[PDB]
């Protein structure tokens, strides 16, 4: 027997700030999860997930005619979440 | 992707083992992740470049070290069942994380299922995601990562707008 939180080590990143639209390239492809590749495979080896998620929105901080601001939320972990990818 | 070497991979969870998430040699881990996409509306408009995402999430997942599970064209209830499915994979025991990639037309307060409309709500509430992965429904990631990537409108409001 021991105790637990209810609700703990999770986090979300939305692809808009809330009452706001997305959008899609040109290509047809989310500016969020293209973003969101591009930066996880340059970043994932030396960076944990929020540094990651912050380099996202970094990204989308220059508004234009169809801005968006991704949105971190609901946001409970404890520790540095690292994917150390290749190990 | 760039790799991580492992050197500082065990660098990193030797010096700051209490203020990072521990990470399970890949011998025997079982990560998984969850992609639910839908494309197809009885109601809404077709979400072309949707399986562009799903192409792209799906890689990067697995270069992660995911084994990715995709479910398409879901209600909010097929939606829900196939959460509450995922979240009871024994192979979350021997994981040390998750993701979760939800891609669809979005509200407020909830990603649509296949059926939604004005008149015809069908909308998972994003509330109810985390009661299906917390601590008391989901036991097999308890003290664990739980990643929550949404690709959705959350309203139909222009997001800029012109100052001086």
């Amino acid at each position: 027997v021991k105790l637990s939180h209810v609700e703990k080590d999770f986090i979300a990143f939305y692809s808009t700030t809330p009452h706001h639209l997305s959008y899609r390239d040109k290509t047809g492809g989310s500016y969020f999860i293209t973003r969101l590749i591009s930066c996880f495979r340059k970043h994932a080896c030396s960076c944990h997930l929020f540094d990651i998620f912050l380099k996202v929105q970094q990204s989308f901080e220059k508004a234009s005619i169809h801005s968006q601001m991704p949105t971190i939320d609901r946001a409970t972990l404890t520790r540095y979440f690292y994917l150390f990818p290749g190990n | 992707l760039k790799l991580c070497s492992p050197e500082e991979f065990t660098r990193l969870c030797r010096e700051k083992t209490q203020e990072i998430y521990p990470i399970k040699e890949a011998n025997g881990r079982t990560r998984k992740a969850l992609i639910i996409c839908n494309t197809e509306f009885k109601h809404l408009s077709l979400r072309y470049g949707a399986n562009f995402d799903i192409i792209g999430m799906k890689g990067l997942l697995e270069d992660l070290g995911y084994d990715v599970v995709v479910k398409e064209e879901l209600t909010a209830e097929g939606m829900e069942s196939e959460m509450k499915d995922f979240a009871a994979l024994s192979e979350h025991q021997t994981s040390d994380s998750t993701f979760l990639v939800l891609m669809s037309h979005g509200t407020l307060h909830g990603i649509c299922g296949t059926m939604h409309s004005e008149k015809t709500p069908d909308v998972l509430q994003y509330d109810t995601i985390y009661q299906i992965f917390n601590n008391c429904h989901c036991p097999g990631l308890r003290d664990k990562p739980k990643v929550i990537i949404v690709q959705a409108a959350r309203g139909g409001n222009s997001g800029e707008m012109w100052i001086r």
